[PDB]
C-alpha cells in the first residue's frame, strides 16, 4: 500500500485508451465497472474533441457479478462490432477486472468475429499510463502489420503520436514539414490518424521516426525485428537536436540534407544583447524522458542555462536520462513522488522550474517562475494555435514559452522595486 | 396537465455513462472540516479524484487514495495489517482531523477486504481523539451522489443520542445556502435546527425518537433509513429548487412544527416576491423550449418538475440513476404529465431515443457533452449543479441561469 | 502645455522611421538635435533586429548653430548617400528643426544627387506616429509609383505593413497565405521588406489589400486616384473578418472564395463547453482603431463576451470606431490620454480587459485579467513564435491569448478559495 | 609601460549615436526621494523619457515631461502664465515634494524660455514649503550622464553656508554602495561625511571655504565648478572601481585628513584582499583579451583603466563624449599607454576603425549593439554601469562579472 495523492501517469488501460483514440475505425473494449468510463472526459475535455473515444466498458455491478461478468464482456463486445462494424478491434482488462477469473481472448475466440480481436495484458499493479500505451500499439502493431516490398518513393512511419499526448498534434506536422523540406513523405502516422488497415500498410515505408520513445519504442524494436525498419534514436526537439536528426536521417536514406531556416528565430533570439541576463540562470528540469533530455540540450547549449536538477516519473526511462544527466555532473530523479520533486526543488532551488502541470503548482507555492515542458497537463496546454516542441518552430515556441515567466533585463536593476 | 404520480419507469441496464461515488469526496471534504477520506482503491482511482478535484488537487485538500500493490492483492489477513500501518503513519502527521473516512472502491471490494471491520479497529486503536467511519463509494455500488448517501448514513449510527424535538437538515449544501435555510428556520420561529453533515465533527447533530428530519438532496435514500432506524421520522417535501420548491419545502416544516398562517405568509412574502422576478429574467430564452435530461445525480426530477412549471420548459425524457419511490413522491406529483421516465441507462438506446426526440436542451455528463455540441445539441453539462449553489430562495435565479446561458450562446454565436 | 508622463505615440518622425526601417535600399535623413538617435534602440531592441536602421540625424548641438544647422542637414545626406548608394532617400524635420528656418526641400535640391530625395511633412506638434508613418508612405508612394500594363496573372498589393508594427511579421505571412489558396500571388508588400524600385513597380497590381488604415490609408487611396486600383476597406482580424474580406476580393476580382479551414480551430475551441463560462463576461476593448474595431467583433460574436467599453487613441480613426461602437450599444473613448482610460474602466467595471501596455499595467494595478491587442508594446509581443493576428491562424492566436489570463471553469465555483 | 598623460587624444564630431541628459533623470529621480523633474520639451522629450524608463513609466514616478503644444509657439502665447498654471496643478496633487527640477530641453532651448528665471518666480510663489531650480538637459547640451552634473551645479549655489571643515562625496550613488563608502571612511575617523544628491532636500550638505569634496563619479565638471565657486577644494582621486581604484580612492581622501598608515591598513586590508580574491574568479576570460569602447557616459578611462590592470584586458580604443583634463589626470596615469584616446564620435569613421581593429570586446550603446553582435563581435552594453552597484570594494567582483559575461555566454553557445 501507497499513499497517494498526485499521480503523475493514470492506469496502464487509459493508456490503451490513448492509442485506440488516437485511431480511426478501431473500437476497444475494456473489462471494468460503472465509472471507469471517466477517463472518456480526458478526451472530450483535455484534448476536446468532437466525439465519444471508441472505447466501451463491460460495466459489471454489484447485482451481476460472478458468471454475469463473462456475459457482459462477451455483449459489450459484440454491441461494439454490431453497431461500429470497425476494421479491427482491441480487448483489455480494467484494474478491477485483472482480479476477476474471465479470459479476455478465451471469450473474444467463442465470438469469433468478422474481424481482428487483438487481447492486450496490461498490469495495472505494476504498470502505467505509458506502457498501457506502448504495448497496446506493439500488440496492435506485431498483430496487423506484415513484410511488404517497399515504395519507390523514399517513405517513412511516424510512431509514437498518440491521443491526449502533449503537442502531439503539431509536432507530428511540424515532424512531417522537415522531412518534405527533405524529399522524403509519411507512408502511415501511427496511432494518431491511423486505422487497422493504415497499420497493415506500415510495412513498405523506408524507415521510422520513434516520435517519443515512451509509447513508440515497442513498435520501433518490432519493426525492426519483422520489416529490416531502422528507426530514428533522435527526437528532434531544439535546434540541436534537429539537425542532429536530419544528419541520422541523411544516413538512413543517402539523402542530402537540405533544410528551412528562414523562420528559424530561436538562435538570434537566444544570441541577442537582449537575452545575456540570461547566462547562468538556476533551472531545474522535471517530466518524462523525452522531453526532460531534450530541454536539458536547449537549457545548456542553446539558451545558456545552467541545469541544476533533472529528473523524470517514468522508470522505463531510466536509463537515458541518467546516462544524460551524468553529462552535466547530476545525479538523475527517478521519481513518481512529487513531494520528492517537491522537496529536490527545494534543496538545488532553481531560477527556473521547467516541468509538469504539478511543477508549475509547486513553483507557485514557492513563488518561483515556471513553465510546462511535458505531459501530465491540463486544458490550456491543449491549445487551438499552433504550438510544437519539436523542428525549429518548436524551438521558437521553446524559447517564447520558456523566457516569458522571467523579469527581463531592466527592473531587476522592479515594479515591486519601484511601487 | 400536471401530475406523474403514476407513471410507469423505464428501468433499464446496460451500457453507462456515469461517475462512481469516490467523486463524492471532491466536495464532501469541502463541507467536512476535520474530516480525511483515504479511498483503498487502485491507481485508477487515485487517479479519478486526481482529475475531478482539478485544482483542488493543489489545494492541499483532506482526502488521498492508498494505492493498493501487487504484495497487497493475495491473501487478506496481511492486507489488513499493513493498511493499519498507512493510516497510523497519516494520522501521526496531521493531528488536525477527528474524522477519517475508509472508502471502499471496486478493487477493495472484489478483493472483498472488510473495511467496515478495519474502521471498527481503528476508532479503538486511535480513540478519544479520532473516531474512523467506513463506507462504500465503489462503482459497482454508487453513481455520483450516493457516495455522499452512504458517507452519512455511515456516521448515523454512531451519532449521540437525545430526546430533543430538534430538526435535521440532511445533505451537505453550500454555506451562503445553509445559513439561509437556518436564518428562514429560525424567522418562522423553529428550533433548534442542526445540519448533517455539520461543518465540524464536534457539532454534529443529535438523533433520538422526537427527531423529525427533512432531506435538502434527493439522493439519500441509505441516510433515510439509517435515521428511521434511530427513530426520527422524515418530514416528506419536494425540493427546494425554485420560488416553488422552497416555498413547499419550507410549508411542510411549518406545518410539520405547527407554524401560523399569518407567520408563513409573512416571513415568506418577500424573499419569494424576490425569487420570482430574478426567475423572469430567464423565461425570456427559456419558455417554450423542450427539456432532455440524462441521467447523473437524481437531482433530475426535481429540476425537471421546476424547468417545467417556473420556466416553462416542455419535457421530454427526464433519465435518474436511481428514483427512490417514497422519497420522490412530492415533486414526481408536480412533473407535467406528459414527461417520459427512465431510472438507471442504456446508453446507446438512450442516445437514439435522443436523437429521435431531437431536443431543444439536454442535460448529461461531461464524456457526453460535447460529442453532441459538435452533432447540434445545444448542452448542460450537469456536474455544475451539485458545486453551484442551487437550493432555496436567493440562488432560484442563478439555478434557472444555469440552464439560460448555453441557450443564450448558442443564439449568439449565430 | 500638458503634463505628460505616459504617450501611447511617439513623434510623426519616428513613424517615418518606423516606414524607413521596413524598406531596403531606402535611406532617411532626419534633420534634428543630437540625443534623438535613442529611437533606434526602439528597433535594435524591441523588433531586435541585426542592422542599424537606415536612419540618420544631422546631429546640431550647442557648438552648431545659425548659419550651420543648414550646413549639417547637407553633409548628413551627402554621406548618407555617398556610402550607402541608396536608391532612393528621404529628408525629414524633427520637433526641434521645426522650429528652424532651415529648409529640407531646397538644401535637397541645390544638393542635386543622382537619385531622388523625398522631402517629408511631419508637423510634429498636432500630428504624431501613425500620422508619420502613413505620409512618409503616401509621399514615397506618391513620388515614385507610376501606371503601367497590368500583371497577366492575377496580382495584389499588401499595403501598410511597417517595422515595429504589431504583429506586421506574421500577419503579412498569414495573408498571403490565405490569398495563395485563392490564387492570387502578392505583388509587391510595402513598406515591409521592399526598395523603392519595388514602389516603383506597385502600378502592375489589380488591386491592394490594405492592411492598416493607420499606416497605409493615404497610398491605398493615391493608388486608386492613380493606378485606378481598388483596395479593400476590410481588416480580416477574426473569421467573420476573413471571410467577408475574401467575399470582399472575391467581388473586387471574379476569383471564387477558396478556404483552407483544415487547421481553423477557435470556432469549435469558442464553440465546446470548456467555453459556456464565457459568455456575458464583461470586456473592456482599448488601442488603436484597427485592432480595437476588430477586437469587438471577435469579443460580441465569436466569443460571447459583452463589449462594455470600447476606444482607441488616434483621432485619425474616430469615425470607424465610432460607427462600430454604436452597433454595440457603447459610446466610442476617443483619448490618448492613459488616466482617462483608467477612469473609463474604473467606471465600465470589466471582468477582463483587451489593451496596450499601457492597459496590461492598469489591469495589474486594478487586479484585472488582461490581454494585449495592439501597440505599443514591450519586446515580449515581437516574439519567436509564429504570432499572426490576422486570418485563420490569428484567430487561433487571439482565442488562446484572450482566455489565458482567466480563471477556468472549476475554480470559479470553488486556489485560497481552498488555501 | 602605464601612463597615457602624454597621449594626444582624438578630437571628433558628426553623426552621434549618444543619449541627451535628459536620461539621468531616470536613475537621479531615484535617489533624490522628494524632488519632481518636470521636463519642458516636446513628445519627443516624453517618448524619450517613457521609453528610457521603460516600466518605470507605471510606477507613479516623480518626474514628468510639460509638453508644448501648437498654441505655445505663438509669438504672444504666454510663458510664463502657461508654465505656472501647469506646476500649480501639479503641486496641487504632489503635495509631497520639496524640490522642483525645471529641465531644459532642445524645443525649449530653441524657443529659449527662461527657464532659469522662471525657476526664481516659482520659488517666490511656492516658498517655504517647496523649492525650485533649473538645469538644461537638452541634446544641444549635455550627452547623457551630463545630466547629473547640470543638475547638481544647479543646487550648489543653493546649497546653506557653512565653516566647518566637512567632507561632501559627489555623485547619485546607489544606497548601498553609498553606505560602505560612508562606514569605510567612518572607520577611517574621516568626518562627518554627506553626499551630494542627499536622500532628501533637507538634509543636503552645507558649503564653505573649508569644505573638501570628492568625485565618486567622472562626469561632474560643472558641479565641481559651481562647488569650486563657493570655496570647497576638490580631492585629486582615480575613481573607486575596483579594489586598486578604490583603495586609491580611500587613500586620497585618508592623505587629506592624515589618517596614521597603519589605520588605512587595518581598514583596508580585510576587505581589500576580499575584493581582489572575487575578480580572480573572472580571470581567465578576461585576460589577454582585447577591448574596445564607445563614447557614452565618461565613465570609460576610469573602467578601461580598471579591466586593463585588474582584468589583464589590453585597450585598444577608448572614447568619451567629454574630456575633463585635470579629472582624468589621476586615471590617465594609470592607463596602458598603447590606448587611443577619442574624445567625441564621428559614428561612420569610428566604427571603420572598429572593424579594422576587430576587437574581442566592445562597450556600446544598446542601438549599437545588436547590429554589432550580428557582424560578429561580442558586445557590452554600457547602460548598465549607471545602473548597477559599481563602486567600491564590495561590488568590485559583480564589476568584472559584468564584461566576463557576454565573453562567458559567447563560448558556451556556441561550443
Ligand atoms: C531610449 C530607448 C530605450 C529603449 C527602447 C529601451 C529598451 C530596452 N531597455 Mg532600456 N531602453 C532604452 C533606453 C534606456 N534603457 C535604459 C535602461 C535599461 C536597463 C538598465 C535595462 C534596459 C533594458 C532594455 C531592454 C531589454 C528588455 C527589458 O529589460 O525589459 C529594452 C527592450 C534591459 C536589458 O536587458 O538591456 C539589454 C536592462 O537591463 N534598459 C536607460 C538608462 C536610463 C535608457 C536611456
Ligand atoms: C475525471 C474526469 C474529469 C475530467 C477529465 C474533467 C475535466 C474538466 N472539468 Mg471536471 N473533469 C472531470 C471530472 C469532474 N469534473 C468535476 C468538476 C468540474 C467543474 C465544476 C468544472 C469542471 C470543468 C472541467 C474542465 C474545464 C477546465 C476548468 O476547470 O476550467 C475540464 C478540462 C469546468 C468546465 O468548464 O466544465 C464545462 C467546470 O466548471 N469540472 C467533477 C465534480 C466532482 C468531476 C468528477
Ligand atoms: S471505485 Fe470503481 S469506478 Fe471508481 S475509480 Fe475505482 S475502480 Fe473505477
Ligand atoms: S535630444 Fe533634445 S529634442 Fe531629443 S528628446 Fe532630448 S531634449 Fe528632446
Amino acid at each position: 500500500m501507497k499513499l497517494t495523492l498526485w499521480t503523475y501517469e493514470g492506469p496502464p488501460h487509459v493508456g490503451a485508451m490513448r492509442v485506440a483514440t488516437a485511431m480511426k475505425d478501431l473500437q476497444l473494449v475494456l473489462h471494468g465497472p460503472q465509472g471507469d468510463t471517466y477517463a472518456d472526459l480526458l478526451f472530450t475535455m483535455i484534448e476536446r474533441r468532437n466525439a465519444r473515444p471508441p472505447v466501451s466498458f463491460s460495466t459489471f455491478e454489484a447485482s451481476h457479478m460472478g458468471t454475469d461478468t463473462a456475459i457482459l464482456l462477451k455483449d459489450a463486445l459484440a454491441a461494439a462490432h454490431a453497431r461500429y462494424k470497425p476494421q479491427a478491434m482491441a480487448v483489455a482488462l480494467t484494474c478491477t477486472a485483472e482480479l476477476l477469473q474471465d479470459d479476455p481472448n478465451g471469450i473474444s475466440r467463442a465470438l469469433n468475429l468478422p474481424v481482428p480481436v487483438v487481447p492486450l495484458e496490461l498490469p495495472s499493479y505494476s504498470r502505467k499510463e505509458n506502457y498501457g500505451a506502448d504495448e497496446t500499439f506493439r500488440a496492435l502493431v506485431r498483430a496487423l502489420a506484415v513484410p511488404m516490398e517497399r515504395t519507390p518513393e523514399v517513405t517513412c512511419n511516424l510512431l509514437g503520436a498518440t491521443a491526449l499526448g502533449f503537442r502531439h498534434r503539431d509536432d507530428v506536422a511540424e515532424v512531417t514539414k522537415l522531412l518534405a523540406t527533405m524529399g522524403i513523405k509519411v507512408n502511415v502516422c501511427a496511432p494518431l490518424g491511423a486505422s487497422p488497415d493504415d497499420l497493415r500498410k506500415l510495412g513498405q515505408a523506408h524507415f521510422n521516426v520513434l516520435m517519443y520513445p515512451e509509447t513508440g519504442e515497442s513498435a520501433a524494436r518490432h519493426l525492426e525485428r519483422a520489416c529490416k525498419q531502422p528507426f530514428t534514436k533522435i527526437v528532434p526537439i531544439g535546434v540541436g537536436a534537429t539537425r542532429d536528426f536530419l544528419a541520422e536521417v541523411s544516413k538512413i536514406t543517402g539523402l542530402p540534407v537540405v533544410t528551412d531556416e528562414s523562420t528559424l528565430r530561436q538562435p538570434w533570439w537566444s544570441a541577442s544583447v537582449d537575452s545575456t541576463y540570461l547566462t547562468g540562470k538556476r533551472v531545474f528540469i522535471f517530466g518524462d524522458g523525452t522531453h526532460v533530455i531534450a530541454a536539458a540540450r536547449i537549457a545548456a547549449k542553446e539558451v545558456g542555462f545552467e541545469v541544476v536538477g533533472m529528473g523524470c516519473y517514468n522508470r522505463e526511462m531510466a536509463r537515458p536520462l541518467r546516462t544524460a544527466a551524468a553529462e552535466y555532473g547530476l545525479e538523475a530523479l527517478i521519481t513518481d513522488d512529487y513531494l520528492e520533486v517537491e522537496k529536490a526543488i527545494e534543496a538545488a532551488a532553481p531560477e527556473l522550474i521547467l516541468g509538469t502541470q504539478m511543477e508549475r503548482n509547486i513553483a507557485k507555492k514557492l513563488g518561483l517562475p515556471c513553465a510546462v515542458i511535458s505531459a501530465p497537463v491540463h486544458v490550456q496546454d491543449f491549445p487551438a494555435r499552433y504550438a510544437p516542441q519539436m523542428g525549429f518552430e518548436g524551438a521558437n515556441v521553446l524559447f517564447d514559452t520558456w523566457v516569458h515567466p522571467l523579469v527581463m533585463g531592466l527592473e531587476e536593476h522592479l515594479l515591486t522595486m519601484f511601487r | 396537465t400536471f401530475g406523474c404520480t403514476d407513471s410507469p419507469v423505464r428501468r433499464e441496464r446496460g451500457q453507462k455513462a456515469v461517475f462512481c461515488g469516490l467523486t463524492s469526496i471532491v466536495w464532501l471534504h469541502r463541507k467536512m472540516q476535520d474530516a480525511f477520506f483515504l479511498v483503498v482503491g487502485s491507481r485508477t482511482c487515485a487517479h479519478l479524484l486526481q482529475a475531478a478535484a482539478g485544482v483542488m488537487i493543489f489545494a492541499e485538500p483532506r482526502f488521498g487514495t492508498a494505492v493498493l500493490e501487487e504484495q497487497d492483492l493475495a491473501g487478506l489477513a496481511d492486507a489488513h495489517k499493513e493498511l493499519d500501518r498507512e493510516v497510523a503513519k497519516l494520522l501521526e502527521r496531521r493531528p488536525d482531523i477527528r474524522q477519517l473516512f475508509l472508502v471502499g472502491s471496486c478493487p477493495s471490494e472484489v478483493l472483498k477486504l472488510d473495511l467496515d471491520r478495519a474502521a471498527e479497529r481503528l476508532s479503538g486503536l486511535h480513540a478519544p481523539h479520532v473516531r474512523v467511519y467506513s463506507y462504500t463509494g465503489s462503482g459497482l455500488d454508487t453513481t455520483f451522489t450516493q457516495g455522499e448517501d452512504t458517507c452519512l448514513a455511515a456516521m448515523v449510527p454512531t451519532l449521540d443520542t437525545t430526546e430533543a424535538a430538534e430538526l435535521i437538515v440532511v445533505g451537505a449544501l453550500p454555506d451562503v445556502v445553509e445559513d439561509q435555510c437556518l436564518s428562514l428556520l429560525t424567522q418562522l420561529g423553529v428550533g433548534p435546527v442542526r445540519m448533517l453533515p455539520a461543518r465540524r465533527s464536534d457539532i454534529e447533530p443529535a438523533v433520538g425518537p422526537n427527531t423529525r428530519f427533512i432531506l435538502a438532496q434527493p439522493f439519500l435514500g441509505e441516510t433515510t433509513g439509517a435515521l428511521e432506524r434511530r427513530g426520527a421520522k422524515r418530514i416528506a417535501a419536494p425540493f427546494p429548487f425554485g420560488e416553488e420548491g422552497t416555498t413547499l419545502w419550507l410549508k411542510a416544516v411549518a406545518d410539520a412544527y405547527g407554524v401560523s398562517a399569518e407567520k408563513f405568509e409573512a416571513v415568506t412574502a418577500a424573499p419569494r416576491a424576490r425569487a420570482k422576478k430574478a426567475i423572469a429574467a430567464h423565461l425570456e430564452t427559456l419558455t417554450g423550449k423542450s427539456l432532455f435530461m440524462f441521467p447523473d445525480s437524481q437531482l433530475e426530477i426535481p429540476l425537471a418538475r421546476f424547468l417545467a412549471r417556473e420556466c416553462g420548459m416542455k419535457t421530454t425524457e427526464i433519465a435518474t440513476p436511481f428514483l427512490h419511490k417514497a422519497i420522490m413522491a412530492p415533486d414526481l406529483a408536480l412533473l407535467p404529465s406528459n414527461t417520459a421516465l427512465t431510472e438507471g441507462q442504456d446508453l446507446e438506446a438512450q442516445l437514439d431515443r435522443h436523437e429521435a426526440i431531437n431536443p431543444d436542451l439536454t442535460v448529461c455528463g461531461l464524456g457526453l457533452a460535447n460529442p453532441l455540441e459538435a452533432k447540434g445539441h445545444a448542452t448542460k453539462w450537469a456536474i455544475e449543479l451539485v458545486f453551484t449553489p442551487v437550493h432555496f430562495y436567493e440562488q432560484a435565479g442563478d439555478l434557472a441561469g444555469l440552464f439560460s446561458r448555453p441557450l443564450r450562446r448558442r443564439a449568439l454565436l449565430n
